RNA sequence: AGGACCGAACCGACUAAUGUUGAAAAAUUAGCGGAUGACUUGUGGCUGGGGGUGAAAGGCCAAUCAAACCGGGAGAUAGCU
RNA sequence: CACAGGUGGUCAGGUAGAGAAUACCAAGGCGCUUGAGAGAACUCGGGUGAAGGAACUAGGCAAAAUGGUGCCGUAACUUC
RNA sequence: AAUUCCUUGUCGGGUAAGUUCCGACCUGCACGAAUGGCGUAAUGAUGGCCAGGCUGUCUCCACCCGAGACUCAGUGAAAUU
RNA sequence: GAUGUCGGCUCAUCACAUCCUGGGGCUGAAGUAGGUCCCAAGGGUAUGGCUGUUCGCCAUUUAAAGUGGUACGCGAGCUGGGUUUAGAACGUCGUGAGACAGUUCGGUCCCUAUCUGCCGUGGGCGCUGGAGAACUGAGGGGGGCUGCUCCUAGUACGAGAGGACCGGAGUGGACGCAUCACUGGUGUUCGGGUUGUCAUGCCAAUGGCACUGCCCGGUAGCUAAAUGCGGAAGAGAUAAGUGCUGAAAGCAUCUAAGCACGAAACUUGCCCCGAGAUGAGUUCUCCCUGACCCUUUAAGGGUCCUGAAGGAACGUUGAAGACGACGACGUUGAUAGGCCGGGUGUGUAAGCGCAGCGAUGCGUUGAGCUAACCGGUACUAAUGAACCGUGAGGCUUAACCUU
């Protein structure tokens, strides 16, 4: 089904009681607020619109504000939509909550990825530095051969910017719910830095 | 011509 | 005592990297070899071009050497471009 | 060339040191005729490194360290 | 063998595995005695080989300090066409 | 009047005459394990010793260690061992100078990228009132490997020995993305020890210089060797192949009409870009409801008033970044810095006092100091402003308004 919208926290241990630590990554899931539902006879597609968070009076624009306002939902802090697997309803002014992940087990997390900025082959490709003496002139952590005998193929793997890019991981254990914090505790790490907003949903791969 | 461009 | 030892100056230049329209028309940095001797160095002088000199490499003889540079024969000759 | 060049001689302070080495200073003389900001790949010059330790490579290039003083002790071979 | 074509000769040693290396055999393609032969302590920035130690040489690269690269103002370059 | 040659390194890419994995036919296929042939190129496809080597032999692995094309791919990408200068020797030929595809030692590999191309990143214009967001997904990339073990089952088969497909589960290797909570590295912006030396007037106490002077630790951040995830399942149409029905051709036949199975290929489903998709898309919301002149009288020009929505610029800045860009905040304010508290790290400061001949030790004291981190705080600085873009959005047609 759908899913919802939190922050990155960060990342702490839970310990068990046979004393294991599962690496969780922490999620400030805010009660979510629908904005608009938006059906076929109209757009063209069963989803709906969804934000969170907050935002100041004097800064948020106009258009919005009767976006927003249309649903007489306050303003948030950005916007986002989900499909709907032809067996869900919802109506403008509703508040999710984070229990909607009480029976899942499983979701697939997705948020943009850390800055690496401009970066090189190996940096980014994995690539093999050439040997770094015995005769080596200026070509230590260079590519090599870009082709051969007349040009450059698409997809040539080659240096350039590195990260910040919607990422996408799969299936990520679920280890506790606590709405009364609205928290989520997921298994392993997940992409983003600490603040970042990121995308959890329910997962397709079991 | 000591070989190679121009050893 | 030593064409002796370690090792600065000094004289050399084995290796690597840099540099290669260089800082430099052969260097820099890191180390390296001889360092009282067939040592090294300053000033001055002499051997002069098919000749000089040469612990010899066809090496050097004013950034040019299997026969210097300059001038002249000379507008050499070029069945080749 | 306002040159990372070459070089003949003379003067030769203090602490540590065997020393004209080396390190910090004195005398005295300089900061090398463009600078500011940022802190990406890659290059150059350096520092550190988990575990393994020449598996790298045509070949162990450099680095580090052994590195100094005193004492004990010291093989084959030898023209002694 | 600084010499051996066939050839990585054959055997052995070393290595888990050694066209290289050492030690022997001799079938010396084509060693050989002052254009010297066989040895030879010491010496060598000499060639080849094996060890110990040491390490970012590597497995496999990571981070950091600096000089450039990048941006701004100034000067303003050079090569090919 | 120059197209630089083996091999290695690096980076790869296509073909299929398939090395492995997958799907099948016959098998002198019992089983296990092989042989042969067909379909199949999705992905994957050893490390080392000797040698300059490719190759090859050897050792040990692997599910397998594929065959070839790409100037025997790739030197304006590296290397320079080999080939391929001048030096010098051996063997051999020649009287000799010298020479050999005979060997041996040694021996300067330049180029700041204009165009194409490729990896990335922006400006401008356009999409027909303009602006602010959220999407559709035409299309285009990424990914696609696999072992072992247990149960099924010591079952079927077989005289035994030996030992299953089908199906299910778990755990690994390699590769790949993300991440820094844990284990660790880094940490020349934190603390401490300490040698030599100069200085701060001197003692004490500090600082500078010497690779951060040499060292021991270590925050944040980055990062891997560290820890989490991933390959699929499933669906449709198919290849080889197996078929049902069934005539032509009274029988037979997988086929001609019809119909059902069928693989890691292809189309899907998973992930990312994505309306410059000029075929330029779709939804919601917000802002502008002037006075005239003149004129080749028109999608015309100009003046006065008007200047919104929003944007940009500027500024404080960022787990964003080469520059642009993107993101956050701008006094109605925690954006940065500082300050307060706390934590971490370092490891008992300084000073005085006590003991001791003194170096030193003890107490004050787990003291003092403390970078980038956590939580808070307007103390300072992010200034009122102006700069920016307007004024109802063409013609035509059809249906509506005035079904
Ligand atoms: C002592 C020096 C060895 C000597 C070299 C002669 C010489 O003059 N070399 C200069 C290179 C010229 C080049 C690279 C010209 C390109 O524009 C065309 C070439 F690419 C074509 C090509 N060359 C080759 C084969 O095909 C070729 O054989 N060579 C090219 C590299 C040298 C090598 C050669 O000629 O070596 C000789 C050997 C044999 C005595």
């Amino acid at each position: 089904m759908i899913g919802l919208v939190g922050k990155k926290v960060g990342m702490t241990r839970i310990f068990t009681e046979d004393g294991v630590s599962i690496p969780v990554t922490v999620i400030e899931v805010e009660a979510n607020r629908v904005t608009q539902v938006k059906d076929l006879a109209n757009d063209g597609y069963r989803a709906i619109q969804v934000t969170t968070g907050a935002k100041k009076a004097n800064r948020v624009t106009k258009p919005e504000a009767g976006h927003f306002a249309k649903a007489g939902v306050e303003a948030g802090r950005g916007l986002w939509e989900f499909r709907l697997a032809e067996g869900e309803e919802f109506t403008v002014g509703q508040s999710i909550s984070v229990e909607l992940f009480a029976d899942v087990k499983k979701v697939d997390v997705t948020g943009t990825s850390k800055g690496k900025g401009f970066a090189g082959t190996v940096k980014r490709w994995n690539f093999r530095t050439q040997d770094a003496t015995h005769g080596n002139s200026l070509s230590h952590r260079v590519p090599g051969s870009i082709g051969q005998n007349g040009k450059v193929f698409k997809g040539k793997k080659m240096a350039g910017q590195m990260g910040n890019e919607r990422v996408t991981v799969q299936s990520l254990d679920v280890v506790r719910v606590d709405a009364e914090r609205n928290l989520l505790l997921v298994k392993g790490a997940v992409p983003g830095a600490t603040g970042s907003d990121l995308i959890v949903k329910p997962a397709v791969k079991a | 011509x000591t070989x190679p461009f121009x050893x």
